[PDB]
């Protein structure tokens, strides 16, 4: 859970949204 | 020659750059619909990777850290951008920049790649320089297959 971790999960949460 | 089998990066940065591949092998065919899960699956090996490294950082010198980290977020920047030409290609299914909107795709999926053999170097210096790497072309050879 660093920042890398944190932002990569922000961007992962986008794309699970959109199928 | 560098000792790979109990390399967690090194694997992780070849399933990357597989994913990327198999996007690129079936995007022709794809219907719009289809767009989201083969950039996911690219993003998931992503979070593997970067999962792989964050375990690795405290181990060395804060200098590698730094720097490492530096091509982390990078990677992140891309698929960022990989996500931003999906959905321009979605939006274009239907009208005459489909292609264009197609070729962006593979461009910001091979640049993804290209970055994270990159991270895969600035690792193996980190470690190779911080007596952390254990001594003994199929990483190039992906990318080959994917440069044509």
């Amino acid at each position: 859970k660093t920042s890398a971790a944190a932002q990569l999960d922000e961007l992962m949460a986008h794309l699970t949204e959109m199928q | 020659n560098l000792d790979r089998t109990d390399d967690l990066v090194y694997l992780n940065v070849m399933e990357l750059v597989r994913a990327v591949l198999e996007l690129k092998n079936e995007l022709s065919q794809l219907p719009p619909e289809g767009y989201v899960v083969v950039v996911k699956n690219v993003g998931l090996t992503l979070r593997k990777l970067i999962g792989s490294v964050d375990d690795l950082l405290p181990s060395l010198p804060s200098s590698s850290r730094t720097e490492i980290e530096g091509t982390q977020k990078l990677l992140n920047k891309d698929l960022a951008e990989l996500i931003n030409k999906m959905r321009l290609a979605q939006q274009n299914a239907v009208t005459s920049l489909s292609e264009e909107a197609k070729r962006q795709m593979l461009t910001a999926s091979h640049t993804l790649a290209v970055d994270a053999k990159n991270l895969l170097d600035a690792v193996d210096q980190a470690k190779v320089l911080a007596n952390l790497a254990h001594g003994g072309e199929e990483l190039d050879a992906l990318l080959e297959e994917l440069e044509r």
